[PDB]
């Protein structure tokens, strides 16, 4: 269950934006449900596997390529250089989108949406979904920031301890060598004393 | 002989001569004195020299009567 | 660090054992003379 909300500029009245929400189960291939709104009235429609397959066949296009293009156009997947133009005839309740291509336009999709009697319910549901997702994102960001701060503190502590250890390595080596020479000189004195005693004897 | 070449190896096979690293001559020149040999300089030992250094020195460079430095 | 410490200590205890053997031999031969 996934849903995406996007903003669009209808060519009929390119002064006020509209919002289209498209929701699908696993992928747009099986189907999806689309809902267009402008803040006052809303329209809804659904596309099934049969409808998308028929549209792709009419297009003589590969199913994967058509699905990718639909995802780019509807999910606000704007590429580096590509413009999509949408328009919704309210009188005929017919919403269709085309791929403007520098004076050659290739119509991409077209559906007939039904004017839902109650727009308040859909607007409220959209607002609730937006609030839920923003709250979830805020919680995730807070948790990630806390984890990052803790990890940074731990890394600083470990780096300090590593610096201390590397510094103390040379001190340990020199202390060990000094102790070695001390005890060796003691043994040399012992052997010298034994040799002197033997010579005297 | 500072390089263990075929001649040095052949001399090693025979136990009738003593090999000393060339640093011995340099040390003598710096001190301008006839310093005696040390196990560090020599890479081979004659039986007589081996016996002589066995009493004064140990199985390794360490000695008994003369102290050691770092 | 562990490798260096163990290697140095092994070498040192080997040297100490050799010196202790030598001093023991010296003590043993001291008694007869």
């Amino acid at each position: 269950m996934e849903r995406k909300i996007s903003r669009i500029h209808l060519v009929s009245e390119p002064s006020i934006t509209h919002f289209l929400q498209v929701s699908w189960e696993k992928t747009l291939e099986s189907g999806f449900v689309i809902t267009l709104t402008d803040g006052h009235s809303a329209w809804t429609g659904t596309v099934s596997e049969s409808e998308i397959s028929q549209e792709a066949d009419d297009m003589a296009m590969e199913k994967g390529k058509y699905v990718g293009e639909l995802r780019k156009a509807l999910l606000s997947g704007a590429g580096p250089a590509d413009v999509y133009t949408f328009n919704f005839s309210k009188e005929s309740c017919y919403f269709f989108f085309e791929k403007n291509l520098k004076d050659v336009s290739f119509r991409l999709g077209s559906f007939n949406l039904e004017k839902v009697e109650n727009p308040a319910e859909v607007i409220r549901e959209l607002i609730c979904y937006c609030l839920d997702t923003i709250a979830e994102n805020q919680a995730k960001n807070e948790h990630l920031q806390k984890e990052n701060e803790r990890l940074l503190r731990d890394w600083n502590d470990v780096q300090g301890r590593f610096e201390k250890c590397v510094s103390a390595k040379e001190a340990l080596e020199t202390d060990l060598y000094k102790r070695f020479i001390l005890v060796l000189n003691e043994k040399k004195t012992k052997i010298r004393s034994l040799h002197n005693k033997l010579l005297n004897a | 002989a500072g390089s263990e070449n075929i001649r040095v190896k052949n001399i090693i096979l025979s136990n009738k001569h003593d090999v000393v690293k060339p640093a011995w001559l340099l040390e003598c020149f710096k001190t301008k004195s006839f310093v005696p040999w040390q196990p560090r300089f020599m890479i081979h030992m004659c039986p007589s020299t081996k016996e002589h250094f066995a009493r004064e020195y140990d199985c390794y460079g360490d000695s008994y009567f003369i102290d050691t430095d770092l």
